[PDB]
């Protein structure tokens, strides 16, 4: 079946000092929030309580996720991600406004959840 | 003095050679001078947010505050004309000190428009506080002479024998929109020119504050405003009797 | 001064009504004292070290005390550098 | 009574010494008076304590003898003016005087340390002393002239206090809005008090109460004009008490300090909008349609105050919307004619929500040590998390305050709301069941505010989220000498170096080699925990706890001064229901007193999150767009005025200065033409 | 200010109405606004009289006599009432004070900030109007750069 390969590196490093990769399988592209919630990975963080976030529409800047190796199969920034966050390293997208594509999709997007409250910088190779 | 005392001849003149020399014609023309002044307050309070300039804002502010004098003159009442004379003196002090502070702010900052000239409160705090107090006096704020002026003129309207309630309601409404629009432009000026932080102005400028001379200027023009806001009869008591000698020519 | 006033709704009122006034002469006297204070300040603070309009910030660049000295200066110093540039081109750059 | 009321003219002007000495000190000798940094503080507190003592004695003499003293003087005597500036010491004045003086003293004591790390700190107390003077003159006010005087002076002090941190532009927008909103209210107040001088010719309260009892039986006065004048007279209170139209100034007034968030509201100034209506009730019950207007405004802004605070991520904004709801409860109680229950609700609210605001400031200054100074962090209620372990006194203070707002009966203040609903439910069907629903919502969001801050894990040093705390803790590895000399610069560990290969897919490895360089440990390793605030921040909170516990038992003295258990258990049922909806969500599983067998079925019944993915979505959209009313006003009221200003300065500069300049252009042109022809 | 070169035009005319302040994204709270500065410990003494007289001495061109009369003038007019009621004596004395102050303000120092802007070239100490009565130095024509170094 068409399976998109997520990674979902956690922000907190393990006690070993190495990151943890979880490799969620969830099929197709509808919404990265609904994928991370259906497949049960920590998206919000302390905003995971019910009314502590806008729950999908994009009015808060809470479900922001740093995505690297993700220039391949995404929707572009929908001017809510371009406005609700304005000064970020540009690898950070809101999971409920972004979309990883259509059902017939395969890819290796790696999406560091909770970029706020992190210790690492990811050293993305310079574009162009 | 162009706004302090030169603007008041013409307001005082409408009292001398129009109000007590041509009374039966002023009784014909004051109904329209009233509409003119009521439109003038709103017009000159709505043009002032239109001005990027700092000093033209206060010039239109003077055009706006002269509307209450036009209204008190066209109010055939003792309260109306006493409020007109009191507003002559009050706006004399206010506009004088405001133009003084705007000129010193231009000399310190060397910027004119409010789009530029962001936060300069930490740079010139003495100018900031004196400009704020005198904007409050321009605001018809109680404790300042502007309030009692821009209230006695209202009281001369609502206690007018010339006009009727169908007109008094409209006139008071359009007059008191002026005191919503006057906060808008005065505090827009204050938040544009003083409230903020400019990252390129951190320490390398370190402008000079208000020297003791300029501080004395502003304080010396403030103290009559405060003294007339707390006790208006420093200005009413020297005119009110004469005002009756005006209005005795009007009622019969 | 003391008056008891009956009102149906709430309570009784014990109004006092100290009708007073500063008086015609005292008003003249406070005008007098404030004008004398204005004299004192106009002379003394006029004889104070005005720190802004003394230094090379104001008096250095231009500093005549006008409001057009900035604009005529930044309209003249272009002309002065243009004249010095013509003088430099007069002697082979 | 004989001579103590002759000296009733000082309770306004006793604080005014220290702002007068500060406005001539900080403006002329700022270094010298800022050298006396802490002495002006104690002077202000001592003068406010003098006024507290005098107001307490006046309240004692009010409850002893049933009389009202109106020691009026003469301001100006020229023509019809005959102005006075007297002091209408009635039961309501005495309430307002104690309510101003006590909370002002405690907030001054609070600001002694809240603002001790402030650079401009004495001007704050200049503003506060002038604010207390202005409000004490507002409530001690015989005529609408002095009321109006001190109304606009309160607006001034609100502007200055909200824009106290003038450097930050958000406070600039806040203070400009606050004063503009207060003046949209004061517009109404002015052309209402002038309408009353038309209908009555009074400028006094002694005459108005004796005229309006029989005025409406005459013929010249139009009843439409009377209700119009009364609505405009109420528009002032709409702005000061943050009612539905002019409510936008309050949730944006949090950009100033927290002490002013305790004194501007839950205190003197929003109490002024309730004071004016309570003072003009003798001429609002007579006018037919204004009372329904006041009830409707209150009942609209109890749910606009309630549906707003459900999802405010900030602590101070949530408390401000809660204040906006309780002031609507008071305006509703005045809309019911209940002259006494509104004021008791005001007293208990102003001693409870002020306590909550002082607790919020103590929470905040405990949180600055964690997240530094950032209102998007140091006030963000979500990452406040868990503070019961660290700050217990502030926990007890905030808990007592929030339980006083929810209407807890034994150890809190339920009886105010009990009288509210007892006098409300047998009046109208519209303004009763929705008031109870908003009371349940009040319980919910206030306990959410309590739980997200205090009960739970810290949510900022939490080791499931905060990687910095993890990197600071594990200073050594779990292997000692093995697997590395230490590792920083861990690469893309997609295979984990486990000899794993991929099946038929798009790609496994590529030219993407990204070194996930981690941070270090054993550096700035302290990361101190939030310790309790100083003792002079606790002492105001303790006194306010003593108040709101002492106020909860106030043979009654509602008549001297100015379905019982079934309604009680019903109101407690809806309040406990809101409490329970907050508890089952925000109380964590390891500390909740509920059974795990039920808490798991809660999420099992709501694991879909599709019907909640619209309800929670709409509630958060409501709370974040601020009911869309701020957007509507900043699109159609201030942007409308800005379009109108550009239009009018166009008309001035182009086509009425165009004529004045065209005279000269035409003179030049005809001169050059008749020179060359 | 000076702007010897022509300044750069800003391509972003930020707005007719909103202020020129930095956004909250870049605003370091506490340190900028002074809400968390002023840690007591770097403060100084001078309790309200060692800093008032310091400020009076900071801004003053008054000598022993001019200045003493300035300190004793307003107390004299303040005791013009509440001790007596002279009348015209107060105004005659105030005019005498003003005129003697103005005669004194023909100061022996001339303080070159008093002079025209065109005077500020260099070496203006050699110019001495302070002692030289009837200066007779045609430099105020202000149309040509004469060498006044003699
Ligand atoms: C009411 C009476 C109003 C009189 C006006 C007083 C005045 O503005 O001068 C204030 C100055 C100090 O100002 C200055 O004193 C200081 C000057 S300096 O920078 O330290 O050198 C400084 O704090 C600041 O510029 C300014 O306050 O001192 C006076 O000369 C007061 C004279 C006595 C009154
Ligand atoms: C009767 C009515 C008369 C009085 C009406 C009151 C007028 C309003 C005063 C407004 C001062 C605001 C202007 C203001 O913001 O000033 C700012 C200015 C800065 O002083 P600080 O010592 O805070 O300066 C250090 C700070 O700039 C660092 O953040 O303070 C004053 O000069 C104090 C004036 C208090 C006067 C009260
Ligand atoms: C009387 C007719 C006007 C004649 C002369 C006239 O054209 O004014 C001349 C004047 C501008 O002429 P000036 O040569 O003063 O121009 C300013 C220049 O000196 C440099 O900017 O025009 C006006 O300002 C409008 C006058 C409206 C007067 C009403
Ligand atoms: S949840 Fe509010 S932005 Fe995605």
């Amino acid at each position: 079946p068409p399976a998109v390969d997520f990674a979902f590196v956690h922000s907190v490093l393990l006690p070993d000092g190495t990151p943890d990769v979880h490799w969620r399988r969830a099929n197709g592209g509808q919404k990265l929030r609904d994928i991370m919630l259906d497949s049960n990975i920590e998206l919000y963080g302390p905003y995971s309580k019910p009314l502590s976030n806008c729950a999908g529409v994009g009015t808060c800047a809470t479900c922001m996720v740093e995505i690297v190796n993700g220039k391949e199969l995404l929707n572009p920034r929908t001017d809510i991600e371009k406005e609700k966050l304005k000064r970020k390293p540009k690898n950070w997208r809101l999971a409920c406004q972004t979309n990883v594509g259509n059902p017939d999709s395969t890819g290796l997007v790696v999406i560091q959840q909770l970029p706020e409250w992190k210790a690492h910088e990811w050293n993305i190779p310079k574009n162009i | 003095l162009l706004a302090g005392i030169l603007l008041k001849m013409g307001a005082y003149g409408l009292v001398r050679i129009n109000m007590e020399l041509l009374p039966h014609a002023h009784s014909m023309f004051s109904p329209w001078l009233l509409v003119v002044g009521t439109i003038q307050i709103i017009y000159a309070a709505s043009t002032s947010p239109g001005q990027r300039n700092l000093k033209k804002r206060i010039a239109y502010s003077s055009v706006s505050h002269m509307g209450f004098i036009i209204i008190g003159i066209s109010s055939i009442t003792d309260p109306g004309l006493n409020g007109a004379i009191l507003q002559i003196i009050s706006h004399g002090f206010i506009g004088a000190a405001l133009f003084f502070l705007a000129g010193t702010s231009y000399d310190r900052i060397r910027l004119v428009y409010l789009d530029e000239m962001g936060g300069m409160a930490i740079s010139i705090p003495k100018i900031f506080t004196m400009f704020t107090i005198l904007s409050m006096a321009s605001l018809a704020l109680p404790g300042m002479s502007g309030f009692i002026a821009e209230f006695i003129v209202f009281f001369g309207i609502i206690t007018s024998q010339k006009y009727f309630l169908i007109s008094k309601i409209f006139i008071i409404f359009v007059m008191a929109i002026g005191m919503i629009l006057t906060p808008i432009y005065l505090l827009s000026m204050l938040r544009q020119m003083f409230y903020g932080y400019k990252l390129i102005n951190i320490k390398n400028f370190s402008f000079f504050d208000s020297g003791p001379r300029e501080l004395f200027l502003s304080i010396s023009i403030l103290l009559p405003i405060i003294g007339i806001g707390i006790y208006p009869d420093f200005v009413l008591s020297l005119a009110s009797d004469k005002v009756e000698s005006i209005l005795s020519n009007y009622f019969y | 001064a003391v008056m008891v006033q009956q009102i149906e709704g709430m309570r009784d009122i014990i109004t006092e009504k100290h009708v007073w006034h500063l008086s015609d002469k005292a008003i003249k006297n406070v005008y007098m004292f404030y004008i004398m204070f204005t004299c004192w300040g106009c002379l003394y603070f006029g004889s104070a070290k005005d720190p802004f309009y003394d230094s090379e910030e104001y008096r250095g660049d231009g500093g005549d005390g006008t409001g057009y000295w900035v604009y005529e200066t930044v309209c003249i110093s272009p002309f002065l550098i243009l004249l010095g540039k013509k003088e430099k081109n007069l002697e082979m750059h | 009574m004989e001579h103590t009321y002759q000296y009733s003219w000082i309770i306004p002007f006793i604080p005014l010494p220290v702002p007068i000495l500060l406005g001539v000190g900080l403006l002329l000798f700022p270094t010298a008076t800022k050298n006396l940094r802490r002495m002006w503080t104690f002077l202000s507190i001592f003068l406010l304590s003098i006024v507290m003592i005098f107001s307490i004695y006046l309240s004692i003499q009010q409850i002893f003898l049933s009389c009202i003293h109106q020691n009026v003087w003469s301001w100006t005597i020229n023509n019809e003016f005959s102005f006075e500036f007297g002091y209408f010491i009635d039961p309501l004045t005495s309430i307002m005087s104690i309510l101003i003086t006590t909370v002002g003293i405690l907030v001054l004591i609070y600001s002694d340390n809240y603002m001790s790390h402030d650079q401009g700190y004495l001007r704050f107390f200049a503003y506060m002393g002038f604010f207390n003077t202005s409000m004490l003159g507002l409530v001690t006010s015989s005529n609408l002239i002095q009321v109006y005087f001190f109304w606009e002076l309160v607006g001034m002090c609100s502007y200055l206090l909200i824009g106290f941190w003038f450097t930050r532009p958000i406070a600039a927008n806040a203070c400009q809005k606050a004063f503009v909103t207060n003046r949209v209210g004061d517009f109404g107040l002015l052309l209402g008090i002038l309408g009353l001088y038309w209908i009555t010719g009074s400028f006094e309260f002694q005459d108005l109460f004796e005229i309006f009892n029989n005025l409406i039986l005459n013929n010249r006065v139009n009843l439409l004009f009377l209700t119009l004048c009364a609505f405009l007279l109420f528009v002032g209170p709409i702005a000061k008490s943050a009612q539905f139209p002019l409510h936008v100034w309050l949730p944006d007034a949090m950009e100033g300090p927290t002490p002013i968030s305790a004194l501007i509201h839950a205190a003197t100034m929003v109490a002024a909008g309730i004071f004016l209506v309570a003072r003009l009730l003798p001429l609002f019950i007579v006018i037919p349609s204004i009372m329904y207007i006041i009830s409707l405004i209150g009942i609209i802004t109890v749910l606009l105050g309630a549906t707003l605070a459900l999802a405010q991520k900030d602590i101070k904004r949530g408390l401000a919307y809660s204040t906006m709801s309780q002031l609507g409860y008071m305006m509703l109680a005045l809309g019911m004619g209940s002259y006494r229950s509104a004021l008791f609700h005001l007293i208990t609210h102003a001693y409870s929500k002020a306590l909550l605001f002082l607790g919020s400031g103590s929470i905040i200054h405990s949180m600055e040590a964690i997240v530094g100074y950032s209102p998007d962090k140091s006030q963000n209620m979500i990452l406040m998390g868990g503070l019961t372990k660290h700050v217990p006194i502030t926990k007890t203070a905030f808990l007592i305050g929030t339980l006083s707002l929810c209407g807890i009966p034994p150890l809190a203040c339920f009886w105010s709301k009990d009288e509210i609903l007892n006098d409300s439910l047998l009046f109208s069907p519209i303004f009763a069941i929705i008031a109870c629903s908003t009371a349940g919502l009040t319980a919910f969001y206030m306990f959410r505010i309590y739980l997200l801050t205090f009960e739970g894990h810290l949510n900022t040093y939490f080791l499931n989220y905060s990687g910095k705390k993890s990197g600071s803790f594990y200073s050594l590895s779990l292997w000692g000498k093995e697997e590395e000399k230490k590792l920083t610069m861990n690469n893309t560990k997609r295979a984990s170096f486990f000899c794993n290969k991929t099946y038929k897919i798009s790609n496994n490895v590529r030219n993407q080699i990204f070194i996930t360089v981690e941070n270090f440990g054993l550096n700035t390793r302290t990361f101190y925990y939030p310790h309790e605030s100083d003792n002079t921040i606790l002492f105001p909170m303790l006194i306010l706890v003593l108040f709101t516990l002492f106020i909860g038992a106030i043979n009654q003295e509602g008549i001297d001064f100015d379905e019982f258990l079934r309604n009680a258990t019903f109101s407690v049922s809806i309040a406990f229901f809101g409490i329970f909806i907050a508890y089952c969500l925000y109380k964590p599983f390891y500390s909740s007193l509920l059974n795990l067998t039920l808490l798991n079925s809660f999420q099992k019944w709501n694991s879909k999150r599709i019907h909640w993915e619209k309800l929670i979505n709409f509630v958060y959209n409501w709370s974040y767009n601020r009911g869309y009313i701020d957007s509507f006003f900043k699109t159609s009221l201030i942007e409308s005025i800005r379009r109108l200003a550009k239009q009018t300065t166009f008309f001035d500069k182009r086509i009425i200065d165009g004529i004045t300049n065209g005279v000269g252009i035409t003179s030049f042109f005809v001169g050059e033409v008749t020179k060359y022809i | 200010g000076l702007s010897q070169i022509e300044p750069d035009i800003n391509e972003d005319p930020i707005g007719q109405f909103e202020t020129n302040s930095i956004e909250m994204e870049d605003f370091k709270y506490g340190y900028y606004d002074g809400a968390h500065t002023y840690y007591e410990g770097e403060v100084q003494k001078g309790t309200f009289w060692g800093a008032i007289a310091d400020d009076i001495a900071a801004v003053d061109q008054t000598n022993g006599f001019q200045g003493l009369i300035s300190c004793m003038f307003l107390p004299a007019i303040a005791l013009g009432m509440y001790f007596d009621a002279p009348g015209e004596y107060l105004f005659i004395g105030a005019a005498l004070f003003t005129v003697v102050f103005c005669i004194i303000e023909m100061d022996k120092p001339d303080q070159p900030h008093n002079f025209e802007p065109q005077i500020y070239k260099l070496e203006r100490g050699a110019r001495d109007k302070l002692i030289n009565d009837y200066n007779t130095m045609s430099i105020w024509d202000f149309n040509d750069k004469y060498g006044d170094v003699w």
